[PDB]
RNA sequence: UUGCCACUCAGAACUGCUUACGGCGGGGAAUCCAACUGUAUAAUUAAAACAUAGGUUUGU
RNA sequence: GGCCAUAACUGAAAAGGGGCAACAGAGAACCUGGGUUAUAUUCCAAAAAGAAAUUGCAUGUGG
């Protein structure tokens, strides 16, 4: 028939992120030779709100080391970071609530956000509202440090990765009910164009494998193959476990 | 106690806002033209720029000047500091008035110090510029 | 005998941009655009954005060929920062070097 | 057009070289002098008889 | 014992609170004592601070909110 | 003494079912009360977006919370920093 | 201390229609279905369908 | 041989090639009065019917 909706997505052409209102990607400060063998400081003075995102946003601005400007550095906001905080990011950095000091030099048991998993990406794991990763433990022979990500999966990093310390601001967003179809709207429509999500069993047998039928059902089980082609890989894809526990 | 006179403050608040000055005499309370505690006080509205150890010459001159203001400044429109420049509050401190026609030839002695003073190595801290 | 106007120029729509309406020696009520009263000269928006006194909200005509002096006052960071924000800076651009050459220098 | 607040400096900008015409005027309450530059005119409004005397040579 | 070296300081004369005030009291030099909450910004809770140990003044800090307080008369 | 029972939500009225407007009820009279700021001293924070708090009295913007000033988890985040900084120092 | 620049409501009698532009909800009792506002078969289908908030699941 | 001056041809640091895309965003130095069969914030000529603002280059009074 034709193709799916979610196949017919990865075009990206109507359903492509916005971001017109939003901020520069925010992440954290390049891992240049003043973030490993010493720290900067740097002061934060705004915090902004991007368009599709629970989290504050933090403006830091650092000096250039090199240049004479003053360079700055759109982070995510760490809860409790407040404007005119004096950020430290390096190597000797202080470990106040805020702080990116590398991530083998945290103490253990420790709490950070904004983790980052390879060595200078600038931060990607830990990095939604309210999201953080607890440090386990570290292996300072092999230099790498477990740390447990905000899903219960924890995993092994290198120990010289750069994480912020607290947890990342607008926790407790997705608590508050939204009671109604237009408060959804205007969540996606800084978000990218998925909604709303009419039912593949709501749809003709042409435009998605669930569709068709004088009744509203899914005519073969949901549960698709791992490796099914796409088109077909719709519903609870390569479920292992399956319907209320 | 705190704002002797021969002691060097900061001029917050006005036009010369960050600038170095000595106050050379201090009041406590006037009548009407002076509410406010009254430190009268002698500084830098020219600093004099960096000795550039390179074309010694008369532009040493031009580039090492120290222009002088005279204010009866706010108390409140200060900021003392540890430091002193011992200018004479008993010797200059007095034929440095403040009335009219005074003001013409008592700021170009207090000058004429800063002068002799920072071509002569005294403080070297009062002379440099106050970066903010 | 109540007339109605005309957007005399070649923009006849209502945007914010335009904004036009006075009656005319000739009696002939006839409605002008007006300037777009910019706000005038701020702090900056980190430091409490606020207007600056003693300066002006000149377009960018007026203030192109206006003096300086209506821009600015006449102290330090004049026309970028109010009395406030210059009476702050200069005690901790003091206050910061007195903790330092004291805290830095005790190391004999 | 600005208005000259003034008998010496009137009559020295308005005996430049400007000086496309001098209209002289006649009005209820006042005698107005408009010299006509390049680029303004300048006028000196006056109440007095000094408006005959100036009249026949400025 | 904040709140009584600081009660019959009230039973004193001439009680004093304020930044801008208890400033007025060094220039003019009698001010006792001054108090400094715990709860202000490390400037002007640095600049009378600046004050105390350039008049050789007394400090205080032990947390109508009272920021700080300079008092010329004890007790 | 008006609207005895649902408050802020009565801005609704019968829709949206009793109990979502209840849990939502919680989370909209925290976002719109004012909190205090440790700096200032008095009563200041408003939620001029999700996840940002600003103190008009104090003119500083704090970060964090979605729906009140402070996760009561960075209450214990924020100790656990100097729990493992001074007890980790001396 | 009574001077000058206000049409809104309230009441009184008076009289007279129980006949008077225009504009301007019929209401109640129930049963069924969908929670709701919403969308939607342009040119026969506006629904009980779609959406929806909510709930859960799966992958990661 | 230097007073003074234009010019040549070098070449001082300076990261991020250009370039379009808005007759409703931004920006944008002019206002009345009046004498066309039909144009005018467009035209009017010298008692510019007037009055302004403004850009470029110039001569020159002010330091
Ligand atoms: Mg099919
Ligand atoms: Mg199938
Ligand atoms: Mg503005």
């Amino acid at each position: 028939g034709k193709t799916v909706l979610s196949c017919r997505k990865g075009n990206g052409s109507v359903y492509q992120v916005h971001g017109h209102k939003r901020l520069g990607p925010a992440k954290l400060r390049i891992l240049d030779y003043a973030e490993r063998h010493g720290y900067m400081r740097g002061v934060v003075k705004s915090i902004e709100h991007e368009a599709g995102r629970g989290a504050a946003l933090a403006r830091v601005e650092f000096r250039h080391p090199y240049k004479f400007r003053r360079v700055k550095e759109l982070m995510v906001a760490p809860e409790g970071m407040f404007t005119g905080q004096s950020v430290f990011c390096g190597q000797k950095a202080p470990l106040a609530i805020g702080n990116v000091l590398p991530l083998g030099q945290i103490t253990e048991g420790c709490i950070v956000c904004n983790v980052e998993a390879k060595p200078g990406d600038r931060g990607t794991l830990a990095r939604a509202s309210g999201d953080y990763c607890i440090i386990i433990s570290h292996n300072h022979e092999t230099g790498r440090t477990r740390l447990k990500l905000p899903s219960g999966q924890k995993k092994s990093v290198p120990s010289t990765s750069r994480a912020m310390i607290g947890i990342i601001s607008g926790g407790g967003r997705i608590e508050k009910p939204v009671l109604k179809a237009g408060n959804s709207f205007y969540r996606f429509r800084g978000k990218r164009n998925c909604w709303p999500k009419v039912r593949g069993v709501a749809r003709n047998p042409v435009e998605h494998p669930h569709g068709g039928g004088n009744h509203q059902h899914i005519g073969h089980p949901s549960t698709v193959s791992r490796h099914s082609p796409p088109g077909q890989k719709v519903g609870l894809i390569a479920a292992r476990r399956t319907g209320r526990i | 106690k705190f704002l002797k006179p021969g002691k060097v403050v900061i001029v917050t608040a006005g036009r010369y806002a960050g600038h170095k000055a000595v106050i050379v005499q201090n009041s406590d309370i006037a009548t009407k033209e002076r509410p406010y505690g009254r430190a009268l006080l002698a500084g830098i509205k020219k600093y004099p720029k960096k000795v550039v150890r390179g074309m010694s010459k008369q532009t040493i001159a031009r580039r090492s000047q120290v222009g002088v203001f005279l204010r009866v400044v706010n108390h409140k429109h200060f900021l003392p500091t540890r430091y002193n420049v011992d200018m004479s509050k008993e010797l200059r401190g007095k034929i440095n008035v403040s009335d009219a026609s005074k003001r013409s030839r008592s700021k170009r002695l207090v000058r004429h110090v800063f002068q002799a003073r920072y071509n002569a190595g005294s403080s070297m801290w009062f002379f440099q510029r106050l970066r903010f | 005998s109540c007339p109605r106007v005309q957007y005399r120029r070649r923009m006849h729509y209502a945007t914010r941009g335009n904004r036009m309406m006075v009656r005319t020696p000739g009696n002939k009520l006839v409605m002008q655009k007006r300037a777009k009263r910019s706000q005038g000269i701020h702090t900056p928006w980190v430091l409490g954005h606020k207007r600056l006194g003693g300066t002006k909200a000149l377009r960018h005509i007026d203030a192109r060929l206006a003096s300086r002096h209506e821009k600015s006052v006449s102290r330090a960071y004049g026309g970028v920062l109010s009395h406030d924000q210059v009476r702050d800076r200069v005690v901790r651009a003091f206050l910061v070097e007195e903790q330092r050459i004291v805290k830095q220098a005790l190391k004999e | 057009p600005r208005e000259i607040k003034t008998l010496k400096e009137f009559l020295a900008i308005c005996s430049r070289k400007d000086a496309r015409c001098v209209k002289v005027k006649h009005n209820p309450s006042a005698t107005k002098f408009k010299v006509r530059c390049s680029r303004y005119l300048y006028t000196l409004v006056v109440n007095d008889k000094k408006k005959a005397d100036k009249i026949e040579r400025s | 014992t904040i709140n009584a070296k600081l009660q019959l300081v009230m039973k004193s004369g001439k009680y004093v609170l304020g930044t801008q005030q208890a400033l007025t009291t060094l220039r003019q030099g009698r001010s006792k004592l001054i108090v400094i909450s715990n709860n202000c910004p490390p400037i002007r809770r640095a600049e009378v601070e600046y004050y105390c140990t350039l008049s050789k003044t007394p400090i205080h800090h032990y947390s109508f909110r009272t920021c700080v307080l300079s008092v010329t008369n004890v007790g | 003494k008006r609207t005895v029972k649902m408050g802020v939500m009565g801005r609704y009225g019968t829709r949206y079912g009793a109990n979502p407007r209840k849990r939502a009820k919680k989370l909209e009279v925290s976002q719109h009360a004012k909190h205090f700021c440790s700096f200032c001293g008095k009563f200041a924070f408003r939620r001029k977006a999700v996840g940002i708090w600003r103190c008009d009295g104090c003119s500083k913007t704090v970060a964090g919370g979605a729906y009140t000033l402070s996760t009561p988890n960075n209450s214990t985040v924020r100790s656990t920093v100097r729990r493992l900084r001074e007890l980790a120092k001396i």
